[PDB]
């Protein structure tokens, strides 16, 4: 096997096709990134060749991605959040974020009290839609099944577990609060 | 929606129900609703011959 | 050293209430939304100011019932005999600029522009005298020449007390000698003061004749640069049909 | 005068100008002739990518910190240059310098070029380079050694850059010479320093100044400092070789 | 942080009741809030209270040489400072178009109107020259800081008392206070501001305004004027559009006023030094009240020293010995050497090649 | 090639060299107009003391209670039914701001924008996510002022179909007070290329659309005698603005007829902008007298 | 263009820093130093009603309006 | 999750870095490496890179007591070294980094200034010895502290000459002399857990999850300098003489390797 | 900023060696240069490329020779930024441009035989003139280096430095005694200060005297500083994209014809201003 640098001759546009982290010119494939040479044969020939670090250290975020967050204060019409892992990697800084009332639901609904849905310091499921604006950045929803708080925590500091789709009870005290309670 | 002179309830409904004269003062107009309308139906069209108002 | 002989005669050869000489433009750069320029004596100015615009930054920092004035002031480098070069950051050029600024909210009929910003820049090329007077005249000639609108025409002029006697607009030498100076900014219309000064000592009984030989001054300025704004706008009416 | 730094002499003349050993002469040499150079990557563990270069007596230690938060539709490229005060004959003051700032931006106008901002929407990157040594040719080391950083740090550039640097000799024949050295740079007339991309040829950055006025001799120290760049190249390429080779094989 | 908001039923009832010309607190228009001095026992160091508002003073000086030209006489530093403390509002470095005018004030009220002597103040031309420094503080913020910081400084300046020398020959000496005697200064005049608040476009004025009435204002005119009767700054400013009777009748008023302020600060000083004086007990601990529930006193205290010495050595006694695992230093090559548990190899080399 | 290099002249004050006295009525701020017993303050004026003092230098113009001043430099003012010419500077979540050289910014709802399509397709919150993709910044638009809200600030619509994001061509920026009004502010001079005169002082210049939103891009190289004549058009405009001259299609039909005899790269002089007014309005002098 | 071998500085700067019995004694951890849950459900299986779904697959599926 | 998962470690007796609990990390040096400084050293502590140099000028003596030559050092905690250094002014954790060298150079004696005087009065040498942080992993105030005092042990000054009519300063630069050195302080730091626990040479993620810390240097004849407790948690008489029971092994560790390091020149 | 439709008419026009204003791929719009303007100072000019505005002013002072060499004086260069040019460069904002530009101008005038150092020393180690060269941006239209470097050798040549022939011994009067005459000065020998040249690069094409417009079409760009003999003093490429290697051999030419052509000018229009002296009246500013 070899790596790569982010510039040499790898194909023709004919020999193949560029794929992720990629650039062609004078109708050569040039390496843009230091990673490892894949070339995904997967099926009709041709092979989309590419080249993956497979160590990332960081990766900006895109439109569309599935994120791990850590929320840091709530609102009565929005609540800001921590973006904590971008998928199932750790991320080595934190980026800020804002739910807008209307992305809790997967209907866009009327209600949906934000209060009691974000308490802080759980840590949640969200996808982006956006790019944002320079008030809020990224614009997270969470209008899914399987998006929402995953792993909340007590009042008192204890690991809690999921209840039901609406309402979330002590295991210690046997106490009542609500959330919004995604997939497993 | 109810757009009559005297009772104004809901503008923003889906479904507008107005007399006459509003659809021409919404139609002088712009009020960014003429994008979204797919039917407009009227309700009594013999007053065409009406002396004051056709 | 003599600064009055027993003639009357000051140092540069004019009398007690006599002005120097003035020589102003109207309408020297294209670019801005407004310009003057004015030599009173042999001190030369500038002003140039923008118009009412988008609050800068738009960090929350608005007055929901009035404008914004933000005046600044600079200075050339070779404006006086030695050279003394000095930062950005001095505490002159703010206070005199803070006093522009509150000359300027209090002539400026302001409650007509809500959620916007006046910017006045200043600049003085060559200090020999009243320098505070001179950037006043020049920021009203520029306002007027932007068009803002206004209560009156705002005016300065200082004046001293030697020997017993008042003078009227002092010069650097006159200056540099420790004595009762004085400025006004006053509004010929109603004459009122929108802003006074005064250093060093000087006993309660002058004051009254101190203050009024500068208020005298001030409104023989108003009557020479009406005349350089009523020229202007007849230039301009007669441009215009 | 500084609050929040520790105040001693409030002058302190350094014993150079009272140094009664008159000045040296440095020599002669061939001018085809290149510093031996070594270059490792992946230095520092708490960086995102970092590189250190040293060759003769030049030594940089650049290092790399990922994007944060805040042209958009591109991202920024924050840029800080900083050279260490036990470097050179005399001491340079913490706080900062003319010169600092020229050499930053003459580094800004010239890593920019490679990399692609059009990937990293309203975030931005910044680079720091600390030069420990001043013992040569100072900007061919900070654009070789921010290069070589950014490619070890995965960030999507064209290509790499690769200093050199030239100097004019005082001599009646004066004659351009390639990497030169404090006791050849201190005593020349002028100075070039070119930014070559190796596979694409085109030059990334250029900056020179001095007493030589006749369009001909530019041109050779032009294109002798593309040569420079074109045989710097290898050791850059097997540096990085080696440097994925033990990330890689580091899991 | 920011200041609590001001409402609009207090502008309604400041403006009916000055309208009737009465207020809050009961003094009628013409009136000052009484003050009250305290002196620490290090010279040059004062407390004053305005009312509810208080300044510390602090003089102090020091030997430099006299820059170049005005090689006779000395310097005097000044910086006003606003304390975090004052009010909520003071923040260091957000209140920067306060710090100027008032510091401003100040300096051109001491410095312009040559009440120091500092001519009398070196000790050889050319050479070491003493450079005083005044220095207040604005610790509590309830109205007219610059009458109270003006006090202050006066009083501050005339309660110094300088080191002293002896100059013959070429030859230089410097004593202390058990060697000779600390000096008086030298004091030509008292130079004292004093502020007017005009309200609903100066048809009224009211004396020694305070902090809610300073709310309710269009603008401040100031007028300092020392002893005799001889004005020395005023400073016109806020909102205001003035009249020319008014400047008069309030020279009038802060002649009146002066006078009156100079009687009170001149009482103080002089009782303070007959109590100096007398051999009784002087400073900021004899000035706290005792009829009030705040204060306690409490003579001194042997709180029981006997038994420090046991504690320590059973304590050195009971407690492990240091161990004896000695470690041992490689070396690789002179210059660097390494402790720990080492590294296998010599040295890398030829690791990727 | 020689890069002549003249000297400064003063300048003749006094406009003499035609010789005109006007029968206005001037005033400059501070002075006491007409004081009778009741009349209506316009924009220029205020009131003090039984008095009706001016506040800004200009000509009173009154119809029939009305005492105002007229300023010969202010910012535009909008008015409904005004065509206006400006640009994109911020994109926000639910509307752009637009730069037409105002007192404040000018909102462009995304309730109000012909989007690509032209018909009725559909309108929901999908095409929130791309309203910031196609109207970026630092774009051309072309719209109509819709209303005036409660602090001077302007709203503006583009329902129509003349109206959208404009193509290739050069701008020229003008004070909002040379503009003359009329019916008619979009022009098809018999030139080669077009032209509209914004009420706010932009002044946008293009090639006929040969044949017959933005939709097109259409950037394919534009014929050489199209330039020549966009230029041409670009140098008298500035000729024309400059001195005095209202502008609207006639002058500015007449100087280019008039710029013919000599090259286009050659009228910068202050001379040859004097021979090319002059004429201009002695055919206007000829024409309408 | 010959590339070299390190120096000390460089081979030092370059470090990579990564039970055997029982040392530095004084500082291990232990010298130094009723739960009656009732849980419920341990997880909740979803099994059951999710709004969302309903309102979504009812209105749909119903397709009446009156 | 972050207290028990390390806890989990410290029941285990073997921290993530695989250390007992009571043990120091890897410790090497290099001096004499930057060539246009007086002298110069290179501390490696397994991660927490510190660098120093002196340089050595002339300075007017103070005006009270005209015998001294000043000393002044500087810690720079740059942002490459770290991700949490933001560029500007220096922040608080080098100031205190500085300061307390400072104090460390005061109250330890190692220097007399007296030593440093040519000519009583007039001129005096001033060393600037600025530290410069490579990498920022914990304990950085032992490292800066070791780099310092193996710095201080390389400089080296030329003997200069005063003449008599020309009354200026002529540098012999063949004969350089050496420097004198008192006393050898050496810092060693703990972190308290939440109310019991104490480690040795903590890492940067302990000082996260940390409680308090604890500085103490000691002599070469078993006197205390300084006792840097920036405050937390709460400590015994017994603790801290557990602590200096480690702390003389320590010192007479690093001791030895100076004792070493400059035999071998 | 100007719309991607803008940005490709303009590099079109380019290439067909059209612009907006109606020049050709090398014209160079006139200039308005004039000296003697400001009274305290020792030397003036007024520079004026279009919507641009220069002023600048210089005044020789008393002063002591650096430490390398006792036979020389020196020169500062500290090229302000007013606010007034333009809104954003209120108070901070204006510094990292003058730092750029003085930067730029020192290595520019950082040689021996900028125009002498000779002239400037009275007395060895003892004494020396020094050069305040004062610039001061009054407003900006593009093209700011060419407009600068004009009005730095323009006010240069109008220099005064008053002879002083004061004796140094010890026995006589020391202390610098001038010469009394109000009007008794010497010239500096100018005729060979370089002056910069600046070459946009568009599509694959380079003009001259772009505007702001034409500038943000551009992506790199070259200064070369050319004296009027024809000789290059500095060379710094600045710009945001790369340049290729045969475009720096044929934007070279170009550089060196404006340059000569742009010297000789300029000593044609500087005689023909100073054929005349006292006659002509200043007029300026008014």
């Amino acid at each position: 096997v070899r790596y790569c640098i982010p510039g040499e001759r790898l194909c023709n546009l004919e020999e193949g096709s560029p794929g992720s982290g990629t650039y062609t010119r004078h109708g050569y494939i040039f390496s843009s990134l230091a990673g490892c040479l894949m070339k995904s044969s997967e099926n009709g020939a041709l092979p989309v060749v590419s080249v993956v670090r497979e160590t990332e250290s960081q990766l900006l975020p895109d439109v569309g991605a599935i994120v791990t967050c850590k929320v840091s204060s709530i609102n009565s019409r929005f609540a800001k959040v921590h973006i904590l892992y971008v998928g199932s990697m750790p991320l080595k800084n934190s980026f800020r974020g804002t739910i807008r009332k209307e992305d809790v639901r997967a209907t866009e609904k009327d209600k949906v009290e934000i209060y009691k849905s974000f308490r802080p310091g759980d840590i949640v499921l969200a996808k982006v839609i956006s790019l944002g604006d320079a008030q809020s950045n990224y614009l997270l929803t969470t209008a899914e099944n399987e998006l929402g708080v995953v792993v909340a925590h007590s009042e008192s500091g204890i690991q809690m577990v999921p209840i039901s789709w609406c309402e979330m009870q002590c295991p210690k005290t046997h106490t009542k609060e609500f959330r919004k309670v995604a997939r497993v | 929606g109810l757009l009559t002179g005297d009772v104004q309830l809901h503008p923003e409904a889906s479904c507008l129900i107005m007399t006459t004269e509003i659809l021409r003062s919404m139609l002088y107009s712009g009020s960014d609703v003429i994008r979204d309308l797919e039917w407009v139906i009227f309700d009594e069209v013999h007053y065409i011959n009406d002396v004051e108002r056709g | 050293l003599e600064l009055l002989s027993d003639q009357g005669y000051r140092v540069d050869g004019r009398r007690a209430g006599e002005l120097r000489k003035i020589q102003a433009r109207m309408g020297v750069f294209a670019q801005a939304d407004g310009s003057a320029y004015i030599e009173q004596g042999n001190t030369k100015a500038l002003a140039v100011v923008y118009g009412p615009h988008e609050i800068r930054g738009s960090r929350a920092r608005a007055l929901p019932d009035r404008a914004l004035v933000n005046c600044q002031y600079s200075s050339a480098t070779f404006s006086t005999g030695e050279r003394k070069r000095r930062p950005h950051g001095d505490r002159k050029s703010c206070e005199m600029g803070l006093q522009l600024r509150q000359t300027f909210e209090a002539a400026i009929l302001t409650q007509l522009h809500p959620r916007s910003q006046i910017d006045i820049y200043v600049q003085v090329l060559q200090a020999d005298g009243g320098t505070y007077a001179a950037c006043v005249n020049a920021a009203t000639l520029a306002v007027l020449d932007a068009g803002i609108p206004m209560r009156d025409f705002v005016c300065a002029c200082s004046a001293g007390f030697v020997d017993g006697t008042a003078l009227a607009d002092l010069s650097h030498v006159e200056e540099a000698a420790g004595g009762p100076q004085l400025a006004l900014a006053l509004l010929p219309a109603s004459g009122q003061i929108a802003l006074l000064e005064m250093d060093a000592r000087l006993h309660e009984d002058h004051l009254e004749r101190v203050l009024e030989a500068a208020a005298q001054a001030a409104r023989d300025v108003h009557t020479l640069l009406d005349r350089v704004v009523r020229q202007h706008v007849r230039e301009a009416s007669i441009l215009l049909g | 005068g500084d609050h929040r730094r520790i105040r001693g002499p409030e002058e302190s003349q350094p014993p150079q100008l009272y140094a009664a050993d008159e000045e040296e002469a440095p020599g002669t040499r061939d001018p085809t002739r290149l510093r031996p150079v070594y270059a490792r990557a992946g230095l520092l563990s708490q960086a995102k990518g970092s590189a250190y270069l040293e060759a003769g007596g030049t030594k940089v230690l650049c290092a790399v910190s990922g994007p944060r938060q805040a042209a958009a539709l591109r991202g920024r490229l924050l840029c800080d240059f900083r050279r260490a005060p036990f470097a050179g004959r005399r001491r340079r003051a913490p706080p900062g310098g003319c010169e600092e700032r020229e050499l930053a931006l003459a580094l800004q106008e010239a890593l920019e070029p490679a990399v692609r901002l059009g990937r990293y929407p309203r975030a931005q990157l910044e680079v720091s380079a600390l030069l420990l040594e001043d013992g040569g040719s100072a900007l061919a080391a900070a654009l070789t050694a921010a290069a070589l950083a950014l490619a070890d740090a995965g960030v999507e550039m064209y290509d790499l850059v690769v200093g050199c640097g030239l100097s004019l000799a005082p001599g009646p024949a004066p004659t351009w010479l390639l990497d030169p050295t404090r006791l050849e740079e201190e005593r020349a007339a002028a100075g070039l320093t070119v930014a070559l991309m190796p596979v694409l040829n085109q030059v990334a950055g250029l900056l020179g100044s001095g007493e030589g006025g006749l369009t001909e001799s530019w041109a050779e120290a032009v294109r002798l400092g593309l040569e420079g760049c074109q045989r710097l190249y290898p050791v850059l390429q097997q540096s990085l070789v080696r440097a994925a080779r033990r990330r890689g094989a580091a899991a | 942080m920011k200041e609590t908001p001001l409402s609009n039923c207090e502008r309604r009832f400041l403006l009916r009741a000055i309208e009737e010309k009465k207020r809050l607190d009961g003094r009628q228009t013409y009136d000052y809030r009484n003050i009250r001095i305290s002196f620490g026992t290090d010279y040059g160091c004062c407390i004053v209270e305005l009312g509810k508002t208080r300044v510390l003073g602090q003089v102090s000086c020091e030997l430099v040489s006299p820059k170049l030209n005005r090689a006779t006489e000395g310097i005097l530093f000044f910086n006003l400072e606003l304390s975090q403390m004052a009010a909520p509002a003071f923040e260091p470095g957000r209140q920067s178009d306060l710090l100027v005018k008032l510091n401003r004030l100040m300096e051109r009220c001491l410095r312009n109107s040559k009440c120091i002597d500092t001519e009398s103040l070196c000790v050889v031309a050319g050479e070491k020259v003493w450079q005083i420094r005044v220095d207040l503080h604005l610790l509590n913020h309830d109205g007219n800081i610059i009458d109270a910081a003006s006090i202050a400084a006066i009083v501050a300046l005339c309660h110094f008392r300088r080191p002293d020398v002896s100059v013959q020959g070429d030859e230089v000496t410097l004593y202390t206070p058990e060697e000779r005697d600390p000096v008086p200064l030298s004091i030509h005049h008292m130079p004292i501001c004093v502020s007017f608040a005009f309200f609903q476009q100066g048809t009224y004025l009211l004396v020694d305004p305070n902090e809610r009435e300073e709310r309710v204002m269009d603008g401040l005119l100031v007028i300092a004027m020392n002893k005799h009767r001889e004005i020395c700054t005023i400073q016109s400013s806020g909102g205001i559009m003035l009249l020319k009777d008014q400047v008069l009748r309030c020279s009038k008023i802060a002649g009146v006023k002066v006078a009156e302020i100079t009687e009170l600060i001149l009482k103080a000083l002089e009782n303070d030094q007959k109590v100096r004086k007398e051999g009784g007990k002087f400073g900021f601990a004899e000035s706290i009240a005792n009829q009030r529930i705040t204060a306690f006193k409490m003579e001194k205290a042997p709180i029981d020293t006997s038994d420090v010495e046991e504690k320590a050595e059973e304590i050195i006694a009971e407690a492990e010995p240091p161990s004896e695992v000695v470690s041992t230093p490689v070396l690789w090559t002179p210059g660097t050497a390494q402790i720990g548990e080492g590294v296998e190899n010599s040295w890398g080399d030829l690791e990727d090649s | 090639m020689a890069m002549e290099m003249r000297l400064p002249v003063a300048r003749k004050p006094l406009s003499e060299r035609l010789g005109r006295d006007t029968k206005k009525h001037l005033v400059v701020p501070g002075d006491t107009i007409t004081t009778d017993t009741g009349f209506m303050r316009g924009h220029g004026t205020y009131m003090g003391e039984e008095k009706l003092i001016a506040s800004v230098a200009g000509s009173v113009e009154r119809v029939n209670k009305l005492i105002c001043v007229k300023a010969l430099k202010t910012r535009y003012i909008g008015e409904v039914g005004d065509i206006v010419v400006g640009r994109i500077t911020e994109v926000q979540q639910k509307r752009w701001k637009v730069e037409t050289n105002s007192r404040l910014d000018s909102v462009l709802l995304l309730s109000s924008m012909n989007l690509p399509g032209g018909e009725l397709r559909r309108r929901s919150a999908e095409d929130e996510l791309a309203m910031r993709g196609f109207l970026q910044e630092g774009d051309l638009i072309s719209a109509e002022v819709q209303a005036v809200f409660s602090d001077g600030a302007v709203s503006l619509h583009t329902r129509s179909l003349k109206y959208g994001k404009l193509g290739q061509g050069v701008l020229v920026q003008v004070s909002p007070s040379l503009v003359k009004r009329q019916k008619t502010h979009f022009h098809d001079l018999p030139c080669g290329a077009s032209v509209i005169l914004g009420n706010n002082g932009f002044i946008w210049i293009y090639p006929t659309p040969e044949h017959k939103g933005g939709f097109i891009a259409n950037l394919e190289p534009v014929s050489l005698a199209d330039r020549e004549v966009i230029s041409r058009l670009r140098n008298c405009i500035i000729s024309l603005v400059t001195q005095r001259m209202m502008l609207y299609d006639t002058s500015i039909l007449y100087c280019y007829e008039a710029s013919l005899p000599h090259q286009i790269k050659d009228i910068l002089k202050p001379e040859i902008m004097e021979e090319i007014v002059m004429e201009t309005r002695q055919r206007l002098l000829e024409q309408e007298g | 263009a010959l590339a070299a071998r390190p120096s000390a500085f460089a081979s030092t700067l370059c470090l990579r820093y990564p039970r055997t019995l029982d040392l530095y004694k004084t500082f291990l951890y232990s010298r130094q130093v009723e739960i009656s849950p009732l849980v419920a459900i341990t997880p909740f299986d979803f099994k059951s009603a999710s709004p969302d779904d309903i309102v979504k697959a009812n209105q749909k599926k119903a397709f009446t309006r009156e | 999750e972050p207290l028990e998962y390390y806890r989990r470690f410290l029941k285990e007796n073997c921290r993530p870095d695989g250390r007992e609990l009571g043990e120091f990390r890897t410790t090497t040096v290099n001096i004499g490496s930057i060539s246009t400084a007086d002298g110069s050293a290179l501390v490696k502590l397994g991660n927490t890179t510190v660098i120093c140099g002196v340089k050595a000028e002339f300075a007017a003596p103070s005006t009270d007591a005209p015998d001294k030559g000043y000393v002044v050092p500087n810690v720079d905690l740059p942002p490459l070294c770290s991700s949490r250094f933001r560029s500007g002014p220096p922040g608080e954790e080098a100031q205190v980094a500085s300061q307390f060298i400072a104090d460390v150079i005061e109250n330890s004696q190692i220097i007399q200034k007296e030593d440093l005087c040519i000519s009583p009065g007039k001129l005096v040498w001033v060393l600037y010895c600025d530290l410069i942080c490579l990498d920022y992993d914990g304990n950085i105030l032992d490292a800066c502290t070791f780099a310092l005092l193996a710095a201080l042990k390389n400089v080296q000054l030329p003997e200069v000459t005063i003449n008599e009519e020309t009354a200026l300063a002529e540098v012999n630069l063949k004969k350089k002399s050496y420097l004198n050195i008192r006393t050898h302080p050496v810092a060693t730091s703990f972190a308290v857990f939440d109310d019991t626990l104490l480690i040795v040479d903590p890492t940067g993620e302990e000082e996260h999850l940390a409680t308090g810390t604890l500085t103490i240097v000691m002599d070469e004849e078993g006197k205390l300098c300084c006792l840097h407790k920036p405050g937390g948690s709460g400590l015994t008489g017994a603790k801290l003489q557990d602590c200096m029971s480690r702390a003389v092994t320590r010192h007479k560790e690093v001791k030895k390797l100076m004792d070493e390091v400059i035999k071998s020149m | 900023t100007l719309s991607e439709a803008e940005k490709v008419y303009i590099v079109h026009g380019v290439q067909e060696d059209l612009r907006v204003d109606g020049r050709g791929c090398e014209d160079y719009r006139c200039v308005e240069v004039e000296t003697d303007v400001v009274s305290n100072t020792s030397g003036s000019a007024r520079v004026k490329l279009g919507h641009t505005d220069i002023l600048v002013g210089v005044k020789a002072e008393m002063g002591t020779p650096k430490l390398e060499k006792p036979n020389e004086g020196y020169l500062e260069f500290f090229v302000d930024c007013s606010a007034s040019a333009t809104p954003e460069f209120e108070g901070r904002g204006g510094d990292d441009l003058g730092t750029e530009i003085a930067n730029t101008l020192y290595r520019i005038f950082n040689n021996k035989s900028s125009v002498d150092l000779k002239t400037l020393c009275i007395s060895p180690r003892e004494h020396c003139w020094v050069l305040y060269v004062d610039v001061l941006l009054l407003e900006c239209g593009g093209n700011l280096f060419d407009a600068i470097s004009i009005a730095v050798k323009a006010a240069l040549f109008n220099t005064r430095i008053p002879r002083v022939r004061v004796l140094e011994d010890e026995e006589g009067s020391k202390d610098i005694e001038l010469s009394d005459d109000p009007y008794d000065c010497i010239r500096l020998s100018v005729e060979n200060v370089p002056c910069i040249v600046t070459l946009c690069k568009i599509g694959y094409r380079h003009v001259v005297d772009a505007t702001l417009q034409e500038e943000a079409c551009s992506l790199a760009s070259l200064l070369v500083s050319v004296t009027s003999k024809g000789v290059v003093t500095c060379m710094r490429k600045v710009g945001k994209g790369s340049l290729d290697p045969e475009s720096i051999f044929e934007m070279m030419e170009t550089g060196k014809r404006v340059g000569k052509v742009l010297h000789a000018s300029l000593q044609s229009v500087v005689h023909k201003e100073e054929s005349l002296g006292p006659k002509r009246q200043k007029v300026g500013f008014l």
